[PDB]
RNA sequence: AGGGGAUCGAAGAUGAUCAGAUACCGUCGUAGUCUUAACCAUAAACUAUGCCGACUAGGGAUCGGGUGGUGUUUUUUUAAUGACCCACUCGGCACCUUACGAGAAAUCAAAGUCUUUGGGUUCUGGGGGGAGUAUGGUCGCAAGGCUGAAACUUAAAGGAAUUG
RNA sequence: GCGGUAAUUCCAGCUCCAAUAGCGUAUAUUAAAGUUGUUGCAGUUAAAAAGCUCGUAGUUGAACUUUGGGCCCGGUUGGCCGGUCGGAUUUCCAACGGGGCCUUUCCUUCUGGCUAACCUUGAGUCCUUGUGGCUCUUGGCGAACCAGGACUUUUACUUUGAAAAAAUUAGAGUGUUCAAAGCAGGCGUAUUGCUCGAAUAUAUUAGCAUGGAAUAAUAGAAUAGGACG
RNA sequence: GGAUAGUGGCCUACCAUGGUUUCAACGGGUAACGGGGAAUAAGGGUUCGAUUCCGGAGAGGGAGCCUGAGAAACGGCUACCA
């Protein structure tokens, strides 16, 4: 304060504010594969559905969604990118 | 930007609102309605002069306590009826009911002048000579 | 404007001294005057294969373009062979240094070599009193109908 | 802003630097672009479909891995509506709120509420019809709302 | 909404200075803006600003130094008829001998004295000091 | 500040903060003068041998003194770590 | 214009009181108060503070949404749910402390960034009284609403603060 | 605001002050007046935010599209010298602009009328070891604007200029003895003329003419009813 | 078409239904002839201009017209009102 690195913020810190007030804005919402053992398939998912996504050919369940991120199946696995 | 438009096309707007708010100014609006013509005793004239129809004696306004010497007149170019103070000590003797004196305002535009109400003028040219050598001792007044 | 019938008034309508002989046979039936105004307004091909008469049209008439030339946009089109064109403009106040908006409705003859909307921006230029209002005469369709057609239907 | 509502929320979203990539996605404009007409025959909205191909399947945006926005896709293979998607929701609502108050006019507040649906109506179908994508007399009056969805 | 994004950089550039900050985040960026600042960091008033690169309208960061005691814009940008220079100069400059009103000709945007020299005139942005 | 032929004239050319570089005049006496003493090897601090700064009424009231300081006199030399640049 | 009419209660009638007491107080109680159908369009309708946008300072709360935890508490077998905790971030109704700053002051996160005077835009005001009066116009069943002068008079009116 | 018996304001004496062939007064106007506020007012409590929201006219309205580099040409100040009989110009040399360049880069476009301009050169040289210099006709630059055909998105803004009665005004010269004025006048050979003037400027909006191409509008190819050939 | 020295709803005949308007039409006011100009000096303004220069209008009011290159003249005529 009355001197500091707008070029160069911490990360420690650039990743509490909004995704809208960070240096250059973006989203804080990921991309994820995501099986269930009923099936030798997996499907990818974004984290906030909105709609409640299907699986492969097993039409089951993947996830219902909430006020933010996307509830998942119980008896599932996921893993990012 | 308090109100005002800035832009540079708003000139309609600026010079209309500015009469708008102009009317507001006193002696605008009676410059403009007219009032030194219609209203005022005067032609809107610097002086009037008419005759004397009584000789009056005004209470003067508070906190003074005397009694201030004057005459009404009647205006000789609009017939108006005024009642004007004559100034300097004595000079309500140098008139006489029935005369034709000669009358300005009391630089004040209206406005009663001292502790003198309701009296807006007073005699500066009474019966054809003026007041000031009557009260000195210039000049006399004319035969009758 | 005009359109269909040309001879449809109580007098005949010709253009003045342009004879042609019915003992002479001919495929062209009228022989026609024509001119250009100059200034580099290009005759309209419409006003040489036209039929009509217009003795106030500035490319076939008995009138002539002079003075002042100018354009504006077209807000009125209902006054046979006559339209009504606004030019608008900003007028300069010191006081408040600033421009404000005005305008002026200029009464424009327009010949019916021309297919005029309302909303053509147009060029127009001064001639001779031909009429109460009159002085100008429409000289170039700088428009053409602000993409109308653009808005359609579907298929 | 906000218009009909001092409220001043943000709540968007925040568009990635990457205008290219994802670089994580294999596929091709192919597939998706046959998801996405496949999908308006199926009768979606592109907002809709937008968020139908964002979550179950694997799109960020569909305007990146295709050259092409969904709406312009739509216009593309003919499967516009007749009039934009916003404008249709604005006057469907209008008229549900229409239809309530001619259930109860007692209730002042639907009024209210109809009388600024309806003007942003207006000045939306305003803006359409600047743009030659509402035909130059296109005019909304309830007497033909209520016929407009159907 | 934003009505003349110049003037907000300026007041930003301005509050800066005035807080005791050496850092100016300027949002958002165009062209007239960095054409200000480049005539304001060549007359030196400013150090060296940093136009980040938001897919969007841009950011800047300005250095200052704290030479500047103000920076301002004239919103209606009124058009200068060669001899009206003079007169703004006149209004909102301290002094004669420095600081410079700043312009947009068909010349460029550019401050009141090349505008001078090079003999152009049109519209005005603000100024500095 | 000078005049004609050159040659200085106008007096009194004022002292500058450190921290801002805004003009010290007299009567901000919220201003500052901080002398730091120019050590010599093992121990020893050399007298007539100052770092000298100078901090502003401004700053000093704002309380922004203190991280100038480890602002000023870190990258001046005086001082490892302690303040980062990037925040 | 119907319904309804408990309650309390302009009017009015009364018992008191005071010199007087058409009041204050008590008793009676019409209209009103509730309601449906239509009017009326004014309140200190007040935060006495136009709306949109940017910037400028630290703090503990709390409302609503979300995020983050091998955090507490609930046990069924470990969970899952649910409340609580801490952190963070949006948008709130608020306070607290400070003043860079502002004001005539009281005070003010704006009432700040404003003579170093220009983001955009709507509105109103120009000493006091006369007077929200007169006149015209329009609205209303009415009461009245909107629009709204002048003649004349006047050296003050008024604001905030201090000591008495 | 002074006067109701010691009146620094009244009636006078005396003295004194300001202005001076003039001074008062009444009315109006301008300044004062940032009390009309474009510059530049004010509206919590002093005058003054419409009870509230919609919303047409009006005002206003995010960002982005030829940015950057290299080469020449000649005009004006200004700097050490002077090459001189107060001022002259080369170049040593920075400063400050303007003209044309080539960088994927219409300038309306054909059809020749003009070519001044050079990648040209034809013998070389007056002459500093020569790219310092230009007289000099034959393969060889389109714009330099012509005359004629053929077509052109519209603007605001600014620039220079033309067109612009005099009196007025700002202002140069001239000693009406001075001044306000006037446009006179000044010189010998004053017995047979000599001669300088009677300037310049403002002349702002609109029309014309032109240089600019930022700022700010505008129009364009999406049912391709597009672009060139 | 007629009329003019000639353009023109200038007038007539037929025909059409058009023309200005909150970017303020139309109407009212003016103790309004317009301009060159003038008064007031930071600037921006404000106020003024019947009046020696230019342009217009009238010759108590109105209309009409003779003469003539030119007048709807008035130190011209004609009629009406005062
Ligand atoms: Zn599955």
């Amino acid at each position: 304060v009355l001197v500091q690195d707008l070029l160069h913020p911490t990360a420690a810190s650039e990743a509490r504010k909004h995704k809208l007030k960070t240096l250059v804005q973006g989203p804080r919402s990921y991309f994820l594969d995501v099986k269930c053992p009923g099936c030798l398939n997996i499907t990818t998912v974004f984290s906030h559905a909105q709609t409640a996504v299907t699986c492969e050919s097993c039409s089951t369940i993947l996830c219902t969604p909430t006020g933010g991120k996307a509830k998942l199946s119980e008896g599932t696995s996921f893993r990012r990118k | 930007g308090k109100g005002k438009p800035r832009g540079l096309n708003s000139a309609r707007k600026l010079r209309v609102h500015r009469r708008n708010n102009r009317w507001a100014e006193n002696n605008y609006k009676k410059r403009l309605l007219g009032t030194a013509f219609k209203s005022s005793p005067f032609g809107g004239s610097s002086h009037a002069k008419g005759i004397v129809l009584e000789k009056l004696g005004i209470e003067s306004k508070q906190p003074n306590s005397a009694i201030r010497k004057c005459v009404r007149v009647q205006l000789i170019k609009n017939g108006k009826k005024v009642t004007a103070f004559v100034p300097n000590d004595g000079c309500l003797n140098f008139v006489d009911e029935n005369d034709e004196v000669l009358l300005a305002g009391f630089g004040r535009k209206g406005k009663a002048k001292g502790d003198i109400p309701g009296v807006r003028f007073k005699v500066v040219k009474v019966s054809g000579v003026s007041l000031l050598a009557l009260w000195k001792e210039k000049k006399e007044k004319p035969r009758s | 404007s005009t359109e269909l019938t040309v001879q449809s008034e109580r007098a005949f309508q010709k253009q003045p001294h342009i004879f042609n002989n019915p003992k002479v046979k001919t495929s062209k039936r009228t022989k026609r005057w024509y001119k250009n105004a100059g200034l580099g307004f290009k005759t309209p091909k419409t006003a040489i294969e036209g039929s009509y008469i217009d003795k106030k049209c500035p490319f076939t008439g008995l009138v002539s373009i002079r003075g002042k030339i100018l354009t504006g946009t077209v807000v009125s089109t209902k006054m046979h062979r006559t339209i009504v064109i606004r030019r608008a403009y900003l007028h300069y106040i010191p006081k408040y240094n600033r421009y404000e908006k005005r305008h002026k409705n200029v009464p424009v003859h327009v010949s019916p070599a021309f297919r005029v909307q309302v909303g053509d921006i147009v060029t127009v230029g001064q001639c001779r009193p031909i009429s109460k209002t009159v002085r100008f005469n429409v000289v170039k369709v700088s428009a053409a109908x602000x993409x109308x057609x653009x808005x359609x239907x579907x298929x | 802003g906000r218009m009909h509502s001092a409220g001043k929320g943000i709540s968007s979203s925040a568009i990635p630097y990457s205008r290219n990539a994802p670089a994580w996605f294999k596929l091709s404009s192919e597939s998706v672009i046959e998801q996405i007409v496949k999908y308006a025959r199926k009768g979606l909205t592109p907002s809709q479909i937008g968020v139908l191909l964002r979550d179950a399947h694997g799109v960020t945006q569909a305007r990146v891995i295709t050259g092409n926005k969904i709406m312009r896709i739509l216009k593309s293979n003919g499967l516009a509506p007749e009039i934009p998607e916003d404008l249709y929701y604005l006057i469907k609502k209008a008229v549900s709120v229409r239809k309530h108050l001619e259930r109860n006019r007692k209730d002042k507040d639907a009024k209210f509420r109809l009388i600024l649906i309806e003007s942003r109506i207006h000045r939306l179908a305003r803006y359409y019809r600047t743009v030659a994508v509402l035909p130059p007399n296109w005019k909304y009056e309830s007497a033909t709302a209520s016929a407009l969805v159907n | 909404t934003r009505s003349s994004v110049l003037a907000d950089a300026l007041n930003a550039i301005n509050n800066a200075e005035k807080t005791g900050k050496r850092q100016v985040l300027i949002r958002p960026s165009s062209k007239v803006i960095i054409k200000f600042l480049q005539v304001m960091q060549k007359h030196g008033y400013i150090g060296e600003f940093e136009y980040i690169d938001d897919h969007r309208s841009g950011k800047i960061v300005v250095q200052l130094n704290g030479r500047l005691n103000k920076c301002g814009v004239i919103s209606p940008r009124f058009n200068v008829k060669i001899g009206d220079i003079e007169k703004w100069t006149a209004n909102l400059l301290p002094a004669r001998q420095f600081g410079y009103v700043i312009l947009t000709t068909s010349a460029g945007i550019m401050d009141h004295e090349e505008a001078r020299r090079k003999h152009v005139s049109g519209k005005i942005l603000g100024f500095v000091y | 500040m000078e005049n004609d032929k050159g040659q200085l004239v106008e007096l009194y050319v004022p002292r500058k903060c450190s921290a801002t570089n805004r003009i010290i005049k007299a009567d901000d006496h919220a201003s500052v003068q901080i002398n730091v003493a120019k050590v010599d090897e093992e121990g020893r601090a050399i007298p007539g041998e100052y770092v000298t700064y100078a901090l502003s009424g401004y700053v000093r009231s704002r309380g922004e003194s203190d991280d100038s300081l480890n602002r000023l006199a870190q990258n001046d030399g005086l001082l490892k770590n302690v303040w980062s640049y990037s925040r």
